[PDB]
């Protein structure tokens, strides 16, 4: 079960410089070429870096070469990006890949999303919503994506569906609700868990009735 | 220049065969390429490597119905009897080594629609502000359009019966399943809110047209 | 067929490092 989780992304300033790092398992991790690929707002993929299994070769196209610089520690299984003097035409999603004895990008991470802006970061105002019963839960005003939203605490597993955020003065606000069997709909506990890494903050909301 | 010309996107209908093209630019015509497949709001995968006399090595797991061929600079991705879930963003990407260095180029990528899916009217779930919210001068309500299928919808809103206009948000419809969902959000002071009889949430799809109103009270 | 040689070496240098 190969498995490659990248993390790190975040709000960075223009001129600034961000460390990206891939978590990886389910194979043999020394004996792979991995890389780096971006996916800009417009959707189009460009591949930003490849290393050699060893580290001892590394590859990057003109776009980069000089400001980013793929890295990776066998003894932890870990791929790292470091990038730097950002500009915010980097702005993208960052996914880590490792190649095939047959192919480059045979599996890809879930990716972790770069935002290069000069707006500060802005935490979301969490409201809930009351109305089998659907309850919401609103994520208001924040910036930059994403934001993650799980209920009582990920207990709530399907009846959930996050909607895609809007964007209005350049703030995104979304929604996310779940359906539970009405008997226990007001008599047990139902919290909304809002993330937003962007700023650190974590809140639970408890859903309650108007 | 490596350069990959794509058609930015392409409809078929469910069932039928679908070929989308990748061109190589011309001094590159000998090139062995890959697919990618990129379904709404999830990372790219592997699909296949395509060689230019047409053979091709499939991904772990892709179907059998995607397969690949080739003519002189054109890479075709096939897709036999085309179903839902394979509709997703398809590109195409190629390397190559020039002296020492690597350089890999995607193409623009095609969207792919697959239509006549069964349709399937919209379902409408509708919250009204929270306290908390109202608390501080502003009211939000909220309009879970749910259960669509094809995903074309337009949303409007109305205050009294009548339309508004400036003040409204709405995404853009996202899968789910085999069905479609969006959200729209009306923006409103907490004094409109509370000093208007009701407020409607308004979706039209394919001819029909579903609401379910709030009414602050 | 030269590229496609050129690309089955380079992924074998990836992983061996000729």
């Amino acid at each position: 079960e190969v498995q490659l989780v990248e993390s790190g992304g975040d709000l960075v300033k223009p001129g600034g410089s961000l460390k990206l790092s891939c978590a990886a398992s389910g194979f043999t991790f020394s004996s792979y070429g991995m890389s780096w690929i971006r996916q800009t707002p417009d959707k189009r993929l460009e591949w930003v870096a490849t290393i050699s299994s060893g580290g001892s070769y590394t590859y990057y196209p003109d776009s980069v070469k000089g400001r980013f610089t793929i890295s990776r520690d066998n003894a932890k299984n870990t791929l790292y990006l470091q990038m730097s003097s950002l500009k915010s035409e980097d702005t993208a999603m960052f996914y880590c890949a490792r190649q095939t004895t047959m192919t480059y990008f045979a599996y890809w991470g879930q990716g972790t999303l770069v935002t290069v802006s000069a707006a500060k970061t802005t935490p979301p105002s969490v409201y809930p919503l009351a109305p089998m019963v659907t309850l919401g839960c609103l994520v208001k005003g924040y910036f930059p994506e994403p934001v993650t939203v799980t209920w009582n605490s990920g207990s709530l597993s399907s009846g959930v569906h996050t909607f895609p955020a809007v964007l209005q003065s350049d703030l995104y606000t979304l929604s996310s609700s779940v359906t539970v069997p009405s008997s226990p709909r007001p008599s047990e506990t139902v919290t909304c868990n809002v993330a937003h890494p962007a700023s650190s903050t974590k809140v639970d909301k408890k859903i309650e009735p108007a | 220049q490596l350069v990959l010309t794509q058609s930015s996107s392409a409809s078929f209908s469910l069932g039928a065969s679908a070929k989308l093209t990748c061109t190589l630019s011309s001094q590159h015509s000998t090139y062995t390429i890959e697919w990618y497949q990129q379904q709404p709001l999830k990372p790219p995968k592997y699909v296949m490597d395509l060689k230019q006399d047409g053979s091709h090595s499939t991904g772990d797991g892709i179907p059998d119905r995607f397969s690949g061929s080739s003519s002189g600079a054109d890479r075709y991705l096939s897709i036999s009897n085309i179903q839902p879930e394979d509709e997703a963003m398809y590109i195409c990407g190629v390397g190559d080594t020039i002296k020492e260095q690597f350089v890999y180029v995607f193409g623009g990528g095609t969207k792919v629609t697959v239509l006549g899916e069964p349709k399937s009217t919209p379902t409408l779930t509708v919250f009204p502000p929270s306290s908390e919210e109202l608390k501080e001068n502003k009211a939000t309500l909220v309009c879970l359009i749910s259960n669509f299928s094809p995903s074309g919808v337009t949303v409007a809103w109305k205050a009294n019966g009548t339309p508004i206009t400036q003040g409204v948000d709405t995404s853009n419809p996202t899968k789910e399943g085999n069905k479609f969902m969006a959200s729209s959000f009306l923006h409103l002071t907490s004094d409109q809110w509370r000093s208007h009889n009701s407020f409607t949430c308004q979706v039209t799809h394919e001819g029909d047209t579903v609401e379910k109103s709030l009414s602050p009270a | 067929s030269i590229q496609d040689l050129r690309r089955r070496f380079f992924l074998h240098h990836l992983i061996a490092e000729i």
